[PDB]
């Protein structure tokens, strides 16, 4: 993708006065999410229907049994999180040209909500390891088949750093909502 | 007095061991039993006249 | 694509006189749209053709299964409402360089046009959801054939979002509408 | 392509005095055909050959099939079109450092020559449509065989889009054409 | 590749001053050459060895006939030449710095001793047109084999426009030459 | 990936107040690390998944055997060494706004923790050489079978040149962290 | 890769003084080797592996014959020999800041040792040709088996024109350094 639009609009966006806080979290979400998305997962997740195997001469169940066990893509779901997040950030250059604190404690619990929905989503999602095969049951497929997992323990690192930043930003959205009081 | 469904073999051009399957083990084993109760029963039976006629 | 040229030119036009709607559109069209699609929605189609696969001996069958089960993909049209309905924006370039409020109120007309347009069409060609079987009866395919499609969920996630935001595009044009009376 | 050396040569040269008809015209040139070309007629016509095939065993009659029915790809003819009518508009770059309206008159009349001819060389080499299937007798191919192709709705869409834009530009340079005297 | 390095290279270099007929040949050289290999002659030979087949079921023999049939790739000798014959323009961004008409004189020459060079070069190497079946008697094969071309007509057309512009370059330059006398 | 964010951020950061040991290791990471990463290191790792063969009929044997041989990628480690060691010098962004040597100390300690952690990770992971067969008994694969990898060579002089650079820049570290004292 | 950051190291470190000969080393290196590299040299070695085939049944034979055969990919080696080259020339950076003419004696003589040192090893490591056919007697390959090589005059030519290059590169070097004396 165009990463490059994303970076200049943020980079206009943080002309907003921030506290402590708000600048630790925003070099934690520069550092250890955008830069790790943009460079790292994208190679990952390149070849995970073209390795997805399945024990079976079936036409029509590898499809069917990728679509069941990845519904949606770890890297897709991030990106959409990395933007999401960034959205209270961003609405600083619409309201910027209106005006030309209240607007920082809106951003701030909304932040924290947005922070919170896609943590619990991630674990609901995905949860803490990616398994090298898989139990499928569905149609066109027979009964049940076996199918094998293209990389599995190299998502499960992802997996759990990707969680571990995204606690961090928790916590420390929750230390910011706490400071405001 | 069996033919066993799997077969494990480490010859060369094998790289280490190899499993190999074979064709109609059950059939064969029954074969190979029956035969076995043919042949004793013959064996028997001239150990009979052997011992009728032998001294 | 070049998505560079069409930001720049985003960025030359915006210089144009709006109220708070116009804004909060802007808004939105940038964030929710642009991005997602520059970024995210190429991936997903990305291997459409190749993974689709038909139950059946007879050569051309896939290609007559899949152009009348996908007649456009989804991300070109998609682009192309993006390209459109930044067009009345656009304008405003040239009759800037012309002129060195007539033009806002036919401005607004027509990006409401174009909004209403473009999402009804979106109904019409696609519906709601993408299912994983599809039943072909076209030539060279002998009667009834069944075919299965790569990552429908993923898909069906993009569908009712994109379906979603293009409705809040529309809330807030018929909102700036009511307004200019 | 690097479209962004053309878009800054572009840039540099539209500080030439124009005229209403003209501006409208590049208007059209600059939105309908430079962003729709660089951004979705690329991937339409990515697996053109990969996705193309006939009903035979004869080695070699793909490739004559494929090269009787498409000579020339739709995407390098409009790329090679759009290059070419924006000559006229780039020999200004030229024309000024020697003095640092003859030659607006010669602008105009050979764009309009290169628009018609374009336009009419268009409708020659491909027509309005883009069938689905194929009939082939050319050597190697045993007498007369059956092909198929790949995505022929998505391109003839693409077609009857790109025969109206470019009627659009031939009726304002006949209106400008008309306006000079 | 980056060819955002050589016009920013070229930029640099063409503030020297030049006559008119040196203008002109730097127009044609970057329009008709740079933005049409660097756009469009990229896509045309990317398939040229994956769609290159042989009525053989030896092992190799494809590989040998192809580099037999296409020693070297029209595109790469096209960027080849490019290069070459920028050399002489920029040679001025390293005589400025010394300096800060006898170069001006050498340039001309070894212009066009270049420019007559490649243009023989490219009439040596390839000829007028790219057949669609080739001939091949080397090793592995057997005796004599018959190979198939991929998109024979779409590099015909390519090879006639090279070298009708590569004809026109060396006229200017012969032009600028008899004018110094 | 988008390496020119990390450049941008990375001569940000850069307008602070170093020693020459520092500028030296500064001058090591900006070269013998970022430069190879960014253009050498990505394509030879491309095809490692895709010519990763195993003798055996068995479906799913290449993906377990291909996870169990490199479970993490040599390049993706690389890179995140890269963007973590880079860390300390990036955080001195958000502290200079805030001011407008305790801080010096602490990134010098904490670059030196860093360099030591990844060099011994490096160690432990991979080793010193990438053999050219692999011994494989994982599920699904019947006992035990022999793999084969791709490029074996020049993912060993990767390694080792790698490990020299890291060891350069282990001592350059504890060269100014025995300056402080 | 990211060429644009090795050329904004470069612009920002050629304003050192330098002789004649220095500054005609400087435009052979960025004219015959960067854009050359760049541009050209990426796309003949791509399908280097995918195109390489052997005269044999068994599995993994095909890897081992060709690591056997190009230990070290010609283009990576070349990047390799670039990047190195230009570092003396990018010792500049940092010891400018540390001043703000023994310096530029010690950067000739290492860009010489550093020229032959390469020139040299190309000629040990590859040779002057790249022949069609390959002789391997590896494991798991069976006694002696034959190999074919993709594009193999391409690649001649490649070599050939880099040997010459660099042959020019250090008699200008040996130049310099006599002059110097």
């Amino acid at each position: 993708g165009e990463w490059t639009i994303l970076e200049r609009l943020l980079e206009a966006a943080v002309q907003q006065h921030s506290t402590m806080i708000g600048r630790i979290l925003l070099t934690v979400v520069v550092i250890f999410r955008i830069l790790i998305v943009a460079i790292v997962g994208e190679t990952v997740y390149d070849d995970e229907q073209t390795m997805f195997v399945c024990n079976t001469l079936q036409p029509g169940c590898n499809q069917a049994c990728y679509d069941r066990a990845f519904p949606i893509s770890h890297i897709r779901y991030w990106v959409f999180q990395i933007i999401m997040v960034c959205t209270p950030s961003l609405c600083f250059i619409t309201y910027s040209v209106h005006q030309s604190s209240r607007f920082y404690i809106i951003q701030v619990v909304f932040r924290n909500a947005l922070e919170i929905g896609f943590l619990v989503g991630q674990y609901f999602l995905y949860g803490f390891s990616v398994p090298g095969l898989y139990e499928c049951n569905r149609y066109p497929c027979i009964k049940e088949v076996e199918c094998y997992v293209s990389r599995p323990t190299e998502k499960t690192v992802f997996l759990v750093f990707m969680f571990a930043v995204s606690g961090i930003c928790v916590v420390l959205n929750l230390a910011e909502l706490n400071h405001l009081g | 007095f069996s033919v066993p469904g799997l077969y494990e073999c480490n010859r060369y051009p094998c790289i280490k061991e190899v499993e190999c399957y074979v064709s109609r083990p059950t059939e064969k084993t029954v074969f190979l039993v029956f035969m076995f109760a043919v042949s004793g029963i013959c064996v028997v039976l001239n150990l009979a006249e052997l011992n009728h006629l032998g001294w």
